[PDB]
């Protein structure tokens, strides 16, 4: 077809791309944020959370946001026939950034350290810290 | 007496350790901001405070090196 | 139709080398664990899908 | 001393006739506007086009000739781009033969020839195959790189950093001294 | 005398220091670029601040490998 | 000339960093490519950047040598 | 034959640290290549690059260590 | 009179980092053995080449010992 980048940005509610070339992707890994495009080598990677950001072709400049709580991306190299490379990002919750709002952000961060004060099971602690970073990551992604 | 010149330079010596610091330092930054670029701006905060140390140690080796100069 | 699923205990006893093409971010020992619980999931949403 | 006749009467005719069209069986071989271009016929409108469209926002243009193979080969490839990316430029299309004057001034020598420009000098970059070692889906790619580096530079440092360079003084004089009457210059 | 160029010598040795420093630091920049690309431009600038003392660090020693040899 | 020929000597211990720092840059870009080839040249681009100051370096470490060898 | 051979040995101490950064430039090479083969022939490329560099170094240093020898 | 003693044991110095590079030579070609096995083999075939370069240098750090033990 063509040596663009044939994205598929999906969660279970919705299918937000399908197979759409795009430039460049750029994704929260794990470990730190990283940006894929055509020739990257095959990869799988762990989510954490943050602000995926889509570049089409047609775009170039134009980009479209979207935040991931958690997931797992899968890049696979490109057939020999089919010339294009192809990339698939699975988020179980994938919003936009701008239906996103820091006052309920907020809220359920003072709701959570709340619940959390009371810390006495590991799960409790562990879920504690993990929404103050999924939170502290709304708020600085938020507009 | 040109003897007071060699300990000078031999005290210039740390400074390339200082500098190794430095670079490790600097390469953490920016190692860090693209693991998350989203900040950028509480790992300044730390490398600046670091490179402060950092500075104050290359200088107090500098004057003590410019000390056993003159004397 | 009936899907044969893989288990922990068939994965510790497979050494995994057909996954060697692919570069995993975190190191294999540790995303495994994390992508199998992913891989079970999806499993049962797609057939309670195709049932329903 | 050197010299050139003026012109010939088969010169000055038609560049561009009408040719017989076959019935619909040499068509069956083997191998068997556009609302997203515009095609370009006078120099009136190349000027206006560079001059204000070319800074507004950047063109693309396509000079070809009907002899070239290449082109025709790469015509329907430059419309699929041109349908990509017609938000971000503009795209036109020119025959060398029917306005001369514009290729001229964009500075081609060889056709096809893509020339993404914008400010009419700020970015100037032409794509061609001088050699004959390219294809039409490489020169597409050199196209999509183009547009993109000077999308990009135009966006670098708050729209700045693209102004125009020697046509600032030049008003392409030295390529076509054509323009010293449009500089409203003498001649006498 | 001819033994400050011994001094020189020594002073020359934070050079080979500084060296590991700059190889740290635009080593992250390589890293850094290869994992994402589309802020290059910031990492470049942050490694111009890093050399921003490392080019001082290294030529100061040079001189004083100079004013511990003339003197 | 005997402590000239000593300093000369003495001076081409840095050469050690200035190779250690080449490697570290090449690794990085060794990496980088092997991570994403599309951002070769971009890489090879920041590489020679870094390459030109350690060759600086190196030259003039080269350099003073020479000089503690002759004057 | 005090300053020649002591010259001699101590300038051919830089070349623990050549080899050291040829020992970290292949194994950024072996592990790109276990990382992605398909481009193992645009790596080995590189490396031999990174010869260019440190190996001529290496080579300056020799030379200088038997001009010392010799001088 | 220790001149030619002193000089080839101050030469025989950089077997220790001609012996890091090998050691990190063979980590990463068992890291990559380990990573992917089914190449192995190719990879096994670089590191004889960095042998190639490594021990080669060491080869010549000892001539050069034996060449300054007898002057």
């Amino acid at each position: 077809f063509k040596n663009q980048l044939l994205l598929t940005l999906s969660s279970p509610s919705e299918a937000i791309y399908v197979r759409t070339p795009v430039r460049s992707v750029t994704v929260p890994g794990s470990e730190g944020a990283m940006t894929m495009t055509n020739g990257h080598s095959q990869t799988v990677a762990r989510l954490k959370a943050g602000e995926i950001i889509v570049r089409k072709g047609e775009t170039g400049d134009e980009v479209e946001r979207f935040f991931l709580s958690d997931g797992f991306v899968l890049f696979k190299s490109p057939e020999d026939d089919s010339g294009c490379c192809t990339a698939e990002v699975l988020g179980v919750e994938v919003v936009p950034v701008s239906m996103l709002d820091k006052e309920s952000a907020a809220t359920a961060l003072q709701e959570l350290l709340q619940q959390g004060a009371g810390a006495t099971d590991e799960w409790t602690k562990a879920r504690t810290l993990l929404g103050q970073e999924l939170l502290s990551s709304v708020i600085r992604a938020a507009p | 007496a040109g003897v007071a010149s060699l300990s000078a330079a031999i005290a210039l010596m740390s400074v390339g350790g200082v500098a190794q610091g430095i670079g490790s330092l600097f390469a953490a930054l920016v190692s860090g901001t693209a693991r998350n670029p989203s900040i950028k701006e509480d790992l300044f905060t730390y490398t600046l405070i670091g490179m402060g140390f950092l500075e104050f140690l290359g200088i107090i080796c500098v004057l003590m090196s410019a000390v056993l100069l003159y004397s | 139709l009936t899907l044969n699923v893989l288990t922990p205990t068939q994965a510790a006893q497979s050494a995994k080398e057909q996954l060697n093409t692919f570069e995993f971010e975190p190191e294999k020992t540790d995303v495994w664990k994390d992508l199998q619980d992913f891989y079970y999931a999806c499993t049962v949403f797609g057939c309670m899908l195709d049932n329903i | 001393s050197f010299a050139i006749p003026p012109a010939n009467a088969a010169a000055l005719a038609d560049p561009l006739p009408a040719t017989p069209t076959p019935p619909p069986v040499f068509e069956a071989v083997s191998s068997a506007a556009l609302k997203n271009v515009e095609e370009v016929s006078t120099m009136e409108r190349y000027e206006a086009a560079v001059y204000e469209e070319s800074f507004k926002k950047p063109i693309v243009c396509l000079f070809f000739a009907r002899f070239s193979l290449q082109s025709k080969v790469l015509l329907q490839p430059f419309l699929d781009f041109a349908a990509s990316a017609s938000n971000n430029a503009t795209f036109f299309l020119i025959d060398c033969d029917r306005v001369p004057r514009a290729a001229y001034h964009a500075r081609v020598e060889n056709v096809p020839s893509l020339v993404v420009m914008k400010g009419d000098d700020a970015f100037r970059q032409t794509i061609t195959d001088s050699v004959g070692v390219k294809t039409a889906g490489d020169l597409i790619q050199e196209a999509r790189s183009a547009l993109d580096q000077v999308l990009r530079l135009d966006q670098q440092e708050g729209g700045t950093k693209l102004q125009p360079g020697v046509s600032s003084y030049t008003h392409h004089i030295g390529v076509d001294n054509l323009n010293v009457y449009r500089k409203g210059w003498p001649v006498a």
